[PDB]
């Protein structure tokens, strides 16, 4: 029984690192959002600079 | 920048030890009055029995 | 004060196996930033 | 506030004291099963807005 009660508290923890990772994703999202506007190599180097 | 961040991965590592080993020195002395506690009164049922 | 115990043994030994998968990491990052410095070497930067 | 306070529902026109009541374990076990099923279905969703994201 002590053993299946702390097995249960660490399944909690599990869940609370699972919500960290749910914001850790939210703000990668915001990371590719913010990437958005300058990710597609919107600064092409220069063609004959050689 | 992920230099930094195992650096300070070690820093919070090594404050969970220092954690776990207060708490480790600090639960003795519980476990210890609860296990005299405990075969103190056994020995009571016994007699009462 | 055993659940106290054990979730925190629990959660340094995960900071444990995290500082593990960095020590991985950081030699992985070893290795390529010396074939990144071979590159250098043979494309002439740092050399010249 | 009253010696004498019948229950606030109808049909029962007795008074009912405090040794009247008695302590039903099946109504806080239904209410607590419950609430693991809402804690569970929370956790299901959770973990689906995880997967599409």
């Amino acid at each position: 029984r002590d053993e299946v009660i702390k097995k249960k508290n660490q399944n909690e923890y599990y869940r609370g690192r699972t919500k960290k990772l749910q914001a850790t994703i939210i703000s990668t999202k915001e990371d590719f959002l913010r990437s958005q506007e300058i990710l597609a190599q919107t600064h092409l180097p220069e063609k004959s600079v050689f | 920048n992920q230099e930094q961040a195992i650096a300070s991965y070690e820093a919070a590592k090594e404050e969970l030890g220092l954690k776990i080993e207060q708490i480790a020195q600090e639960a003795q002395p519980i476990k210890e009055q609860y296990d005299s506690t405990k075969l103190a009164l056994v020995e009571a049922q016994d007699e009462l029995q | 004060v055993k659940s106290r115990f054990e979730k925190e043994k629990s959660n340094q030994a995960e900071a444990q196996s995290n500082i593990d998968q960095g020590r991985k990491k950081v030699d992985a990052l070893n290795k390529t930033i010396a074939h990144l410095e071979e590159e250098l070497t043979k494309e002439m930067g740092g050399d010249k | 506030g009253y010696t004498t306070r019948d229950c606030p529902q109808a049909a029962c026109s007795q008074v009912v004291s405090m040794r009247d009541f008695v302590r039903d374990p099946i109504m806080e076990l239904r209410c607590k099963i419950a609430k693991m099923k809402e804690s569970q279905e929370q956790d299901k969703r959770s973990s689906q807005a995880i997967d599409v994201l």
